[PDB]
């Protein structure tokens, strides 16, 4: 299944890898 | 930066250690292993489809014919172009 | 033991400090990191002995069989009367077992040692086939499909990478008589198509050459001398049994992902080496392709340790690969064996990997399977291979995406990725 | 038959070349991201940054009324921050 | 590095028996390790 | 700038036509070069 | 002349130099 938090926290550990915390 | 993350992380808590969700592992690992195995193949992809030049029929239009004895003058020359030049019949092929 | 000290040492500091997920994260203080108590000619003799390492298994237990064969015979000579006899003469059980000698097979032991140049050699090479003959017989049988690309001889290989390696540490009996009959029947075939006066020809595999019989006198010999070895020692609805007899049971447990993992490498390096090398080449980058998914998939369920769906995964594997390879190339491009030397190593690595899955599969994985490949000992050997390993593009990256896509964590991605590069600086 | 004449350099160390060099680059681009990390994590790893992001916005501040021997002093402050890891533990502790 | 290599074995062997909290924990004081050098003297200090 | 190929008059300075009645041989054959090739006039064109 | 270590750590300080102690 999915949600919309799970796109919106794979988009945060997604811009988690270039930047900071 | 830190900052706006540490405000999110207060608002939407997690717990005292919980697997990390299932869902997020995979969309982002798939996503991330898609980009780095396009950029190993696609290179591939590319480079071996600009050189797949696709045969292609190249007939020659025109046949010209000459017989010159020494450097006097053709004693024949002939030139014959659409209707003396015929391609093969297959069953033509097969009695070559 | 470790996990006991680790929650002992966690519950000290608990109450020293005792006086919602970042917060656990963002909780260290200098109380944590004080002090807790401190609490030439002789290549040819080693390769000799290496192959007697390998046989000495065999070495010993024929040793045994023939000093009881020897009075066991000599008795026999008149009528042969007590069981027990042979037995306690010179505890039923037991490997390696030592009693009084008997004076001729002593005499004849040191004959061997008269001849010690090349024929010392020989005999342990042949010893190791001995030993081995039941590997030597999928090595004929893979070989023999090798050559001859042909259903007629694809249905035997798909046998033998499912049924034969997964049943039980003896292949059943019934698949040594299957694959004897079968060659019987497909070699009588061939000869009698191999007449003359008979007139698809190829896919079938009944064609008519001069070598008609290729590599099927071998394959039905080697077949006949592992029935004989097999016979003279030892022992001689159900698809729903022979799988839950696969998964419940009691074995013994190895890891060899390293060697799976391996065999792929190879097997991708044949892949780019016969592209560059010479239609196939659009054939070649999509199972290239197909090569980085079944690694990751191969991956991934090493990780989730999940014997059954390693079962399925190498059961849908062997089957895609051998119907792919031997049909749609072969359309797609010209014959296998005819050419593309690198298609028959590329299936050749590939069957290295289907016997590696094989007894991953039979012998279920262990416990203890984090920690790398590479980091087991300090030595001095370990440190280059792993700077050699870090060096090759995308394989930490991906080693240490996909550890943690499958791992049980509790750690976002960065945070995964400061960790495994502390361990390998630190180690 | 006829091809265009798009072949320009082949396979055999002439456009293989070219591919090596991009996935050689592209793969030590991708480990800038991985190889490094844990050095800068004195630096991206601060449990509540307020103090720290009340004295850039002070910096801030007082450059804005032209008010300048202060931001000095400020930024003096500053980087005796950064210049300390032990004073940016004390000064980056979560509040109680 | 004897005592940074311990820290991360029990990171790996605490991650491998599906226990998680102590996950967290251990990772805290790896990175409060990284986090201040004069401790990672005082962790890394040559043993007596 | 360098996609930029300006235009530059490219005018054809030989013609020929043929007439080849089948296979047999030309009836006609004509080439004229320098100077039945004419460039029109400014007004031929606002003629056309 | 040479050695067996000489070639050795050579090889020891040229994969130094890319990589830590």
């Amino acid at each position: 299944c999915c949600e919309s938090s799970d796109c919106l926290e794979i988009c945060m550990e997604c811009c988690g890898i270039c930047f900071p915390s | 930066i830190i900052k706006c993350s540490r405000e999110t992380e207060k608002k939407y808590p997690q717990p005292k250690g919980q697997k990390k969700k299932k869902i997020v592992k995979y969309g982002m690992g798939g996503l991330i292993i898609l980009f780095l195995i396009a950029i190993i193949w696609f290179p591939l992809l590319f480079m071996s489809l600009i050189r797949s030049v696709v045969g292609v029929v190249n007939q020659p239009i025109d046949v010209t014919v000459t017989l010159k004895l020494g450097g006097y003058e053709p004693l024949f020359t002939m030139s014959a172009q659409q209707p003396s030049i015929v391609p093969f019949t297959p069953q033509a092929y097969e009695e070559l | 033991r470790q996990m006991k000290r680790i929650r002992a040492k966690q519950e000290k500091y608990r109450q020293s400090q005792a006086s919602d997920h970042a917060t656990v994260i963002h909780s260290g203080d200098y109380f944590l990191f004080e002090s807790d108590s401190e609490e030439g000619q002789a290549t040819v003799d080693g390769l000799t002995r290496w192959l007697r390492a390998f046989t000495k298994h065999h070495r010993t237990m024929s040793d045994v069989l023939c000093a009881e064969r020897y009075l066991l015979t000599q008795e026999l000579l008149r009528v042969g009367e007590v069981r027990r006899g042979v037995l306690d003469q010179l505890a039923s059980e037991l490997l390696l077992d030592r009693r009084l000698h008997i004076p001729e097979l002593e005499e004849a032991e040191r004959f061997e040692a008269q001849q010690g140049r090349t024929l010392r050699l020989l005999r342990a090479g042949y010893q190791c086939v001995a030993a081995h003959s039941e590997l030597l017989c999928y090595f004929i049988i893979i070989l023999n499909h090798m050559v001859t690309a042909s259903a007629a001889s694809l249905v035997l290989p798909v046998l033998v990478f499912l049924w034969a390696m997964l049943t039980i540490p003896r292949p059943s009996k019934r698949f040594w008589m299957t694959a004897i009959v079968f060659t019987e029947v497909m070699v009588v075939t061939k000869y009698l198509f191999q007449f003359g006066f008979f007139p698809p020809p190829r896919i079938l595999g009944l064609e008519k050459t001069d070598s008609y019989i290729k590599y099927d006198l071998v394959q039905l010999m080697a077949l006949f001398f592992h029935r004989s070895q097999l016979l003279c020692y030892g022992l001689w609805p159900l698809q729903r049994f022979f799988h839950d007899i696969l998964h419940t049971k009691y074995r013994a447990a190895t890891d060899v992902y390293a060697l799976m993992f391996l065999a792929d490498i190879v097997d991708i390096i044949i892949i780019i080496f016969g592209f560059w090398a010479f239609q196939v080449p659009q054939a070649f980058l999509f199972m290239l392709l197909v090569q980085f998914g079944t690694m990751v998939i191969d991956r991934a369920l090493y990780l989730r340790k999940t014997v059954l769906g390693k079962l399925a995964f190498q059961v849908v594997l062997v089957v895609a690969i051998h119907i792919w390879m031997f049909f749609i190339l072969p359309a797609v491009t010209e014959r296998m064996f005819s050419q593309n030397a690198v298609a028959q190593l590329w299936y050749f690595v590939k069957c290295i990997y289907f016997a590696l899955s094989a007894y991953q599969i039979r012998c279920g994985y262990p416990t203890r399977i984090l920690g790398n490949f590479l980091t087991k000992k300090y030595n001095h050997l370990n440190l280059f291979l792993f700077q050699g390993f870090r060096l090759v593009p995308f394989l930490v990256e991906l080693r240490a995406v996909m550890d943690w896509v499958w791992t049980d964590t509790t750690l976002s991605l960065s945070n995964w990725m400061c960790v495994e590069d502390i361990y390998a600086n630190i180690f | 038959k006829v091809s265009p004449p798009s072949l320009g350099f082949l396979a055999g160390y002439g456009i293989v070349g070219l591919y090596v060099s991009i996935v050689l680059v592209v793969g030590k681009f991708v480990r800038g991201f991985f190889s490094e990390i844990s050095h800068s994590i004195m630096f991206e790893e601060l449990p509540c940054v307020d103090r720290i992001l009340k004295l850039c916005q002070d910096i801030f501040l007082v450059r804005e009324t032209r008010e300048l021997e202060l931001e000095e002093e400020l930024y003096a402050k500053l980087i005796f921050l950064y210049r300390s890891p032990e004073t940016m533990i004390k000064w980056t502790r979560e509040r109680e």
